[PDB]
């Protein structure tokens, strides 16, 4: 049906705003003010996903 | 309906402007800065070398405010 694909449109505005924060959090961790070290790897995405999922997992375990 | 639309659009404007403010605050904090006024010549370098000019970024803040 067209209604099913039609309903999920309302999520595209508020999802973009989420990415709007996600960049602002990465940039400071990018250390671009000082001369950036080459071929060194580091990440924060796992921190973000565990932050977003852990309280939900805790609540679900409580419900269980 | 126009009052309802204005009411939505005001809060919408603050929310987008506030996102833009956060982006600018990160971009200004991470970078080195240079300050100048309206007495600038046609084009010249400033006292420190390799800096980035963002004074219109904060003048837009005053104008929008
Ligand atoms: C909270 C629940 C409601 C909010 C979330 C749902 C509404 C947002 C997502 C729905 C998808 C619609 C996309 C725009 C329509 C479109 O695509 O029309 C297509 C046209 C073409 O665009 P263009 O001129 O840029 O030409 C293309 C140039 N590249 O748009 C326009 O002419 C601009 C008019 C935008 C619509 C005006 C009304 C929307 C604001 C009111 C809705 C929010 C509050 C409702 C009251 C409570
Ligand atoms: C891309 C054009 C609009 C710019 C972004 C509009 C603001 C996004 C939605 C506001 C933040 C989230 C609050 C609304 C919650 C939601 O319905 O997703
Ligand atoms: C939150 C709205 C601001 C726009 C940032 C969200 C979407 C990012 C798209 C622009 C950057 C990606 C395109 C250029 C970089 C690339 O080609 O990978
Ligand atoms: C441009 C429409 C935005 C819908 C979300 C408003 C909070």
């Amino acid at each position: 049906a067209h209604r099913t694909n039609l309903i999920m449109a309302e999520i595209i505005p508020c999802a973009i705003y989420a990415a709007g924060c996600f960049i602002a959090f990465t940039f400071i961790n990018a250390q671009t003010g000082v001369k950036t070290t080459d071929d060194d790897r580091v990440n924060s995405v796992l921190r973000i996903i565990i932050c977003t999922l852990a309280p939900i997992a805790v609540n679900l375990g409580v419900l269980f | 309906p126009g009052f309802h639309l204005n009411n939505l659009f005001i809060q919408l404007s603050l929310q987008m402007f506030m996102l833009t403010l956060v982006n600018l605050s990160s971009l200004a904090h991470e970078s080195i800065m240079c300050i100048y006024d309206r007495n600038k010549p046609k084009t010249d370098v400033l006292v420190p070398i390799g800096c980035y000019n963002f004074q219109p970024a904060v003048d837009w803040v005053r104008r929008y405010t």
